[PDB]
RNA sequence: AAAAUUUUAGGAAUAGUUAAUAAUAAUUUAUAAUUUUGAUUAGAUUGUUUUGUUAAUGCUAUUAGAUGGGUGUGGAAAAAUAAAAAAAAUAAUUAAUAUAUAUCAAUAAUAAAUUAAAUUAAUCUAUUAGUCAGAAAUGGAUGCCAGCCGUUGCGGUAAUUUCUAUGCUUUUAAAUA
């Protein structure tokens, strides 16, 4: 939205490159971050709470991450607007 | 601006103003004290 | 309009409906009540005699009064009459009360009393009013008297105009039993600040000052001045000077002042625990009530000077 | 209280009588809480009293309130009616002008039937 | 409180009209229409007709000629007192007439009651 | 010219859209140039604003610019009730003036709110706080032997019937007035505690002479009037000899108690041991997840007596003075009215066959015959929505629940039925829980606003209580073919009202002669 | 929103699901819809469902006068149904009055913050591709109507700035992206006091580390570094929302460089015993808490093995427990509400009172009031119905400002508890000795 | 009614047209009128020894206004909205606030202005910092790597460098005079 063309503080038109066609069509990930989680059940039981996954390949810190989500989500601080935004933002690679 | 008292006739009308400007003649004479007093 | 009917005639019952007959143009309706119908027929006749704009009503009983009128207003005598015409009555006007009906009673009772003439007045969905008068019987006449009005904010200003035929100062306490406490803490500091005058003046003739008439004038000026400090001193100079003179008679007595003084002790908690937590309040009651006992009961208020010390004969003793 | 902006009948309780009510000036009347056309109606009927001149004023709220229903722009006592989009019968779905039944409004009413009756009984 | 500066000169002291906002927007071409069908939907016209600018009430040949084609209430008298009715009103109720009736020609209307119906006839000419 | 500081930017020109002025004047009823076909029977809300509801709108309000026959709908103004002090005489000054009309309406509102900061009791105002002295004047005349009590209250029934329907025959009014309590009293026997409705004029109690010929005031000192009502009021004789009754024309809306044999309080309930069906996906939380629903009172069990308060000699003006739910059930000559106008408009405007598509709004040009068929499917829509249906004996006819709030003007025309029940208060249901059970196990939070019932052949009569006070009018003429068909709604936006009510209808040749 | 029109009212009549409104029945007849459950969308232009928006909510206002703390609470879930109900198509492009190329002209409250020729140019584009981040057309084929307008007014603070006024000189602004409720002027006037407060107890009290708690939009972390204080960092659980205040705060200047953003429910984490971050300790810990008129009313206890209290009173409740792990010696919280707590809720007992002379861990040091001067929504949830305060809650509210400390630190505050002019309780004249 | 004085980095044509006239309301006459001493059009555009600066007859700024089809009314169109310009009986003329408070209501600070130095009295508080010579900052920006090597997602690694506020209205960096 920001690369579409726009007029600008002084009113002549200006296009960023983002918009137009290479850039505008490009696919989000390049690395293969595309896994599959068969399970993942939120058991529960007497006194604790069993977070089970079950998935054939796991990526760096996955599962201690969406455990921290799910406590997040337990607690009610997201919907499903910041659940949706939060998966389509995809990997950040940058540790600060 | 022309004073409009209680006790002028009233104009029993739904379509218009409801007092007129028709006085009483103790109205007529003391507006002539009031006109003698300020012709002074 | 507002039909409005007074009940009780007494000292200060008569000049109230005096005043609404005279002051009332024939635009709100008087009845009148009383504890017999032959006072009540005596003061509407009264009433008609010396001229009479507004035509008013004789009831013997207080159902009429209640199905009549809009507005009741009670001035009887005592604490208890008030209670037995209010509520312990079987044709009790609160406990018949119309809905939208304003009752005020202008008797001096207890806490209590107005705290279960309003809650029965409100469950009724009346309107109680406790505003207890003060003023001199002919003060009311001329129409200058003191009401502390305790009760709904809205039906106070629905009564200022009712309240102005018979009354100048009319000031609104807050809710019910606001009104009747007034009254209370007034005469507590009447009796309180009598103590402190004669107990200043009788300081004054300890130290040998002979001239009281300039000491007035200075103690008036300074941050220790009272009302009551205005009034009592020339007949404390007296008596202070002649000791063996009695006081003479005055309409406010001592027996006057602790009639209203007996309401407060019960009107408040329990002082049991710590069994002083009122000093100089006490101190002036056992004052008062050391010049009830000797005979002095029925004359001035200014007669606490000769029983000071006998204020401290109950806190060596008792202690 | 003539005005629908000046609600001087609002404020009967600001006072305790006749005195205060004539002693008080506009800083009075603006610590006691009224608002500034109301105290200014206060003010100026206290010194037009004061001139010798009673509050003797047209009540003029319901004939403002009847101008009101119009759309004069500057309220200035004139009738200026609304016109809708739709101000003809032919318009509003109906086709010509109605007919009246001539056959039904020539038929003698009930009291002419009855007093022919009474001729009819009195003559013979 | 004049409507001088409000609507056109030519509406000067009118009074009674149905709307006089009507007459201000005339010569616009959708009310133009408006003001033609309703001339046909009022008969009397055999051609297109618009009354003039300005005009606000129907002109004094028009609402002459809609009055003298307007077809009487009373169809088909059967009693000659009820003839008389039809000519008193051709002759006393004519649009614009200045001519009174006479006491003689309400001698006339009360000489030729034969039914109870010919009374309420002619007594409401008395009240005329 | 307006001083503006120079920019070397470019300058942002707002076209921002304000409130319409169409949107309010059609809320407040003051828009007199919608044209709008297809009659309905749907009751219309109407807001009342500051100086923006009169005569003039409210009838065109009663009367549309589509050309009706007749006002068949029910009207419900929010916060219309007017109050007027008595008018006198100034005897003394510069000369003879009359003062003291005025109209309390539109400045004091009921039920002034109590906000404050300091099973548990808030402070709220139920009754209408201006009205309530003349309510209490008049449930005091009821106050109490029985015998009297009974008579009394079939001596004061409006009009002989009080409003309701009963089948009379070779009767007087004044047996059919005790007739008709004799029957209320002989259904209301089985109940330990129930009440019903009845329409009665004021007491004797509430009205007292005044001397100046004889003027007659109202107790309270307050007349419940409304500012907007047209033509004349209903006018009654007085039986005792035939004279005109002072205030006849308002009258009283009673609920009375039987025997047989301001602080509400809100409590928030918990439970022991497919949420959003029109939703297609599952969300991770519900977009509506609590309700909220009115609370009326239980009615209690039912041959049975009709209970509908009908006015068939008068138009009705209801001002409520506690919270009511009223239930319309519309007369079948109404709706038959609204059918035939509605299709005669379909069958004159529309004679195209239409094509025959799935629904009214699908996809293809849209003609005049396509956009009638919405706007008649539309208009169908919001009469099957607002509206149940229920039975009778073998009848069926549409019923619409209104609630009505102390301070409104709900007009009623006549003919229209209705049932009135109380509202108690207010509660909250959970939209999860709701979806397995019924509301009643859903529920949150419960605010009961009415703390009122009590518990200490024939019935005998307990307490009498005012709900409403009923303003009686003339009855608003029914125009035929010929007047409806040349009313041109133009030619009453200045004058031409008071002409109309009180002649019948309107002149078929108006303003083309 | 996807409907599904077999749990529809009138299926037969209408298989979409939705009634639509033609711009040709009243206001009021549109009314009776939504109140039997029944989804309205417009067929042809904005200004009929925007008409139908406007009266609805006023109508349902007229029904369920706010007459009491119980008539709010009851009108914002009947609005909050309603309004739902008030749907708009998803393609709302190939609607009448979205935008006109030509005449430059188009309905909507776009017009309210953008320019007509810069919208029907080049702007309808941009906001076209602003919805689909966030409401695909895919996985919805109708958008709530109050969707619509959240989304015009955050593609205003998207594109331009937002002004917190008279918070920030009238040059700092602010671009919430979406879902971050933006401060409005009832909103302000608890951070308006807090900023006076704070221009004034700086340096009496050295304040030095400021740590903000649900920072929200960024207006109450951008406050303390105007007064003063050099080391503020602030703690949001919305990641949009941290990302959003530090590129706000790269964009305002150079008076705003130790400012930081982390991602924390409410606290940071303290969980690395190993790395120590206990060595940061703050000497002032502000909360600025939410109080919507669903939150204040439904608290109460919930949990069989971890008892905890739901909404206003377990939001203190968590701040008033974990906040002394994070605080320093001879240091405050600052609390800023709004006193609707004791308005819309007044039978239950007072929750930071319940603190104080319950609980005894916290010692009340200093506490202000101000009445509210403005008028506006209050804790407005960005994607539901706008509800202002009325008249008779708007002069009973007041902007509160609650700043208390350590049991544990009596003895260094005890100089100025014996003040005149100040209330200290009864266990700090024990521990003072003179 | 008249005189009079505008600008364009790449300089050329203009016209309901000029004068005469027994001509209101021009059926005629003429070798007509503007323009290279810069026209018409197009762009920018209220003007104004009122502003700012300087040694400066230099440079640089401006917000008084007007408005051939809305109504031939009115003396005059200036008429769809302005805290006064008090508007035909002394409404008020002591004063200061002169407005909020014309107090509710759909609605959003997008936007419009503005920039201190008491406007009644009922006692009683006012007055940035434990100073930072430069040392500090969970304060920004910021990754890289093959593990004998398959979607197992271990570790180096609590990564290291680069820009910083502040004092210090004795003031320092950027543009202009
Ligand atoms: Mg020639």
């Amino acid at each position: 939205a920001a690369a579409l063309p726009t007029f600008n503080e002084y009113g002549q038109r200006v296009v960023q490159p983002g918009a137009h066609g290479k850039e505008y069509y490009r696919v989000a990930t390049n690395l293969p971050t595309v896994r599959t989680v068969d399970r993942l059940d939120v058991v529960r039981q007497d006194d604790e709470v069993l977070i089970w996954f079950v998935g054939r390949s796991f990526l760096r810190h996955q599962i201690r991450n969406m455990v921290s989500v799910l406590k997040a989500a337990g607690h009610g601080l997201w919907n499903d607007l910041e659940l949706q935004q939060a998966l389509q933002s995809g990997f950040e690679p940058s540790r600060h | 601006r022309q004073i409009r008292p209680y006790y002028n006739l009233p104009s029993k009308s739904e379509h218009g103003r409801k007092m007129t400007g028709f006085l009483t003649p103790y109205r007529h004479w003391m507006w002539k004290q009031n006109e003698l007093w300020r012709n002074v | 309009s507002l039909n409005v009917g007074v009940v009780g005639m007494g000292n200060m019952g008569v000049p109230i409906a005096r005043n609404l007959g005279f002051k009332a143009r024939s635009a709100m309706y008087l009845q009148i009540h009383s504890r017999a119908l032959s006072k009540a027929k005596r003061v509407c006749d009264d009433l008609s005699v010396d001229g009479a704009t507004c035509a008013m009503r004789i009831h013997d009983r207080y159902s009429t009064m209640t199905k009549w009128c809009d507005v009741i207003v009670l001035a009887l005598a005592d604490v208890k009459a008030s209670r037995h015409a209010l509520l312990e009555d079987n044709e009790s006007l609160i406990m018949n009360a119309r809905k939208g009906q304003i009752i005020v009673d202008h008797t001096t009772v207890d806490a209590e009393t107005s705290r279960e003439c309003a809650h029965e007045a409100a469950r009724r969905g009346a309107y109680f009013l406790d505003a207890p008068m003060s003023g001199s019987p002919r003060a009311c006449f001329n129409g200058q008297l003191l009401l502390m009005v305790g009760g709904d904010a809205e039906t106070f200003q629905k009564m200022l105009p009712i309240f102005h035929m018979y009354a100048d100062n009319v000031f609104h306490m807050g809710e019910s039993g606001s009104g009747t406490a007034a009254k209370m803490i007034s005469q507590a500091l009447v009796a309180s600040h009598n103590a402190a005058a004669a107990e200043a003046l009788s300081m004054a003739h300890a130290l040998g000052i002979e001239d009281q008439s300039k000491l007035v004038q200075v103690l008036d000026a300074s941050w220790g001045s009272s009302t009551m400090l205005r009034r009592n001193a020339p007949l404390l100079q007296d008596l202070i000077r002649n000791p063996d003179k009695t006081p003479p008679t005055s309409a406010v007595s001592v027996d006057r002042l602790l009639s209203d003084l007996a309401h407060l002790d019960a009107s408040l908690p329990k002082r049991g625990g710590e069994d002083e937590p009122f000093p100089v309040f006490d101190a002036a009651l056992r004052s008062l009530a050391a010049a009830s006992d000797a005979g002095m009961g029925d004359r001035d208020l200014a007669s606490v000077v000769h029983y000071i010390e006998a204020g401290e004969a109950e806190l060596r003793n008792r202690t | 209280d003539i005005h629908r902006l000046r609600p001087t009948s609002d404020f009967k309780a600001s006072f305790k009588d006749w005195n205060d009510l004539f002693t008080c000036d506009k800083r009075q009347l603006r610590v006691r809480g009224i608002p500034r056309m109301t105290r200014d109606a206060i003010r100026t009927a206290v010194q037009a009293f004061q001139n010798g001149n009673p509050p003797e004023r047209f009540d003029t709220k319901e004939e403002w309130l009847y101008y009101k229903q119009f759309k004069t722009v500057d309220y200035s006592y004139r009738v200026i009616p609304e016109l809708p989009e739709k101000y003809r019968p032919h318009q509003s779905g109906i086709d010509q002008a109605p007919l009246p039944d001539y056959r039904e409004i020539n038929k003698m009413p009930q009291w002419a039937e009855c007093e022919e009756r009474r001729q009819s009984k009195k003559t013979v | 409180a004049s409507l001088r500066y409000r609507r056109p000169y030519w509406m000067m002291f009118l009074k009674g009209v149905d709307n006089w906002k009507i007459y201000t927007v005339i010569q616009q071409p959708d009310h133009q229409r408006t003001e033609m069908l309703y001339q046909a939907w009022l008969g009397g016209l055999d051609r297109p007709y618009t009354r003039p600018k300005c005009m606000a009430n129907q002109p004094l040949w028009l609402s002459k000629k809609r009055h003298m084609l307007r077809k009487e209430r009373l169809d088909g008298p059967e009693t000659p007192l009820e003839k008389y009715v039809l000519e008193w009103h051709k002759k006393f109720h004519s649009f614009q007439g200045t001519e009174r009736p006479t006491p003689d020609d309400l001698h006339t209307a009360l000489d030729l009651v034969e039914r109870p119906l010919d009374l309420s006839y002619a007594l409401q000419l008395l009240g005329q | 010219r307006m001083p503006r500081k120079p920019t070397p930017y470019v300058r942002k020109f707002l076209e921002g859209c304000p409130l319409p002025e169409t949107l309010v004047d059609d809320i407040a009823g003051a828009n007199l140039k919608s044209m709008a076909p297809f009659f309905t029977t749907a009751p219309r809300y109407i807001v009342a604003a500051e100086s923006r509801l009169s005569k003039l709108f409210f009838h065109h309000a009663l009367y549309p610019a589509g050309g009706a026959r007749r006002p068949c709908r029910v009207l419900i103004v929010r916060g219309g009730r007017s109050v007027r002090e008595p008018s006198f005489t100034i005897n003394t000054g510069g000369g003879r003036g009359e003062v003291g009309g005025g109209s309390r309406g539109y400045r004091d509102p009921a039920r002034r709110a109590y906000f404050y900061a300091r099973a548990g009791l808030v402070k709220r105002a139920s009754v209408d706080g201006l009205l309530s002295p003349l309510c209490g004047v008049i449930e005091a005349h009821f106050a109490v032997g029985g015998e009297k009590l009974c008579v009394t209250l079939a001596g004061l029934l409006s009009g002989g019937h009080g409003g309701l329907m009963m089948d009379d025959g070779n009767c007087a009014s004044n047996v059919r007035a005790a007739k008709r309590v004799a029957r209320l009293l002989h259904d209301a026997a089985h109940h330990l505690s129930s009440f019903f409705y009845v329409h009665t004029q004021l007491p004797d109690s509430a009205l007292f002479v005044s001397r100046p010929v004889a003027v007659f005031r109202l107790a309270g000192g307050l007349e419940p009037t409304v500012h907007f009502a047209v033509g004349a009021p209903l006018s009654v004789l007085q039986r005792g000899s035939t004279t005109v009754l002072p205030f006849g024309h308002i009258q009283c809306l009673l609920r009375v108690r039987t025997r047989g044999g301001n602080t509400p309080w809100c409590n928030t309930a918990g439970n022991d041991d497919i949420v959003e069906p029109w939703k297609l996906g599952v969300s991770l939380d519900p977009k509506v997840p609590f309700f909220m629903r009115t609370l009326t009172e239980k009615r209690p069990s039912f041959v049975h007596m009709n209970h509908l308060l009908v006015r068939n000699d008068c138009e009705t003006y209801l001002l409520p003075q506690r919270e009511l739910l009223l239930s319309f059930h519309v007369p079948e000559e109404a709706e038959a009215m609204c059918k035939e106008q509605n299709e005669e408009r379909m069958r004159r405007q529309a004679a195209l066959g239409y094509g025959s598509p799935s629904h009214v709004f699908a996809e293809g040009p849209r003609t005049f015959a396509r956009v009638l068929h919405g706007m008649k499917a539309n208009l169908a829509a919001v009469e099957e929505a607002s509206s149940t249906f229920r039975q009778g004996a073998s009848g069926s006819s549409r019923v619409y629940e209104v609630r009505a709030l102390p301070g409104d003007v709900v007009f009623v025309p006549r003919g229209w039925k209705y049932s009135v029940e109380r509202i108690v208060g207010t509660a909250i249901i959970d939209a999860v829980a709701a979806s397995t059970a019924s509301p009643r196990e859903a529920l949150r939070a419960v605010f009961r606003t009415a703390p009122d019932p009590p518990l200490p052949s024939n019935a005998e009569i307990v307490g009498v209580e005012v709900d409403a006070f009923v303003l009686c009018y003339k009855p608003y003429p029914v125009l035929s073919n010929a007047q409806a068909s040349t009313y041109v709604a133009a030619n009453y936006v200045h004058s031409g009202i008071d002409d109309f009510y009180a002649k019948g209808g309107n002149d078929v040749y108006h303003k083309y002669t | 929103i996807t409907l599904r029109p077999d749990a529809t009212v009138d299926p037969e009549r209408y298989p979409l699901g939705y009634v639509p409104l033609d711009g040709s029945e009243s206001v009021d007849s549109v009314w009776s819809l939504v109140k039997s459950g029944a989804f309205v969308a417009p067929l042809s232009k904005i200004e009929t469902i925007h008409r139908a928006h406007v009266g609805i909510r006023y109508l349902t206002q007229s029904e369920y006068p706010a007459l009491s703390s119980i008539d709010v609470v009851g009108l914002q879930t009947r609005l909050k149904e309603l309004c739902s109900r008030l749907l708009i198509r998803r393609d709302f492009w190939v609607l009448d009055d979205y935008n006109d190329p030509e005449l430059n002209s188009s309905f909507g409250i776009q017009n309210m913050y953008f320019d007509n020729f810069k919208w029907s140019q080049v702007l309808w584009r941009r906001f076209q591709q602003y919805v689909e981040e966030y409401f695909p057309v895919a996985e919805h084929t109708h958008l709530t109507y109050d969707e619509y307008l959240q989304l015009l007014r955050s593609f205003s603070h998207f594109e331009q700035g937002a002004k917190l006024l008279p918070l920030l000189p009238k040059r700092y602004r602010i671009h919430p992206p979406f879902g971050v409720p933006a401060l409005s002027r009832i909103d302000m006037e608890p951070l308006l006091l807090y900023s006076q407060w704070l221009k004034n107890f700086r340096g009496p009290l050295k304040l030095d580390a400021a740590l903000v708690i649900r920072s929200g939009c960024g207006a109450a972390v951008f406050a303390t570094k105007l007064n003063g204080v050099p080391i503020v960092r602030g703690v949001d659980p919305n990641p949009r929302a941290v990302m959003s205040c530090r590129k706000d705060a790269q964009r305002m200047g150079r008076r705003f460089d130790s400012i930081s953003f982390r991602v924390g429910e409410m606290f940071p984490d303290k969980d690395d015993g190993n790395g120590v971050p206990n060595s940061r300790k703050y000497d002032i810990i502000v909360f600025y808490p939410d109080q919507g008129c669903y939150n204040l009313f439904f608290t109460n206890a919930i949990g069989e093995y971890a008892p905890v209290l739901t909404g206003f009173a377990g939001t203190l409740e968590h701040f008033f427990e974990e906040a002394g792990d994070y605080l320093s010696d001879s240091g405050v919280i600052v609390l800023c509400c709004t006193n609707v707590y004791s308005i819309l809720k007044p039978t239950e007992p007072h929750p930071i009172e319940y603190e104080i002379k319950v609980n005894r861990r916290w010692v009340l040091l200093d506490y202000y009031d101000m009445p509210v001067r403005g008028k506006g929504t209050l804790s407005h949830t960005p994607t539901d119905h706008h509800y202002r305060i009325p008249m008779e809650m708007r002069k009973c509210m007041r902007s509160e400002l609650w700043v208390l400390h350590k049991m544990t630190s009596i003895a260094h505050f005890a100089h100025i508890h014996n003040i005149p002019g100040a209330q200290p309780p009864s266990c700090v004249v024990s521990h003072w000795r003179n």
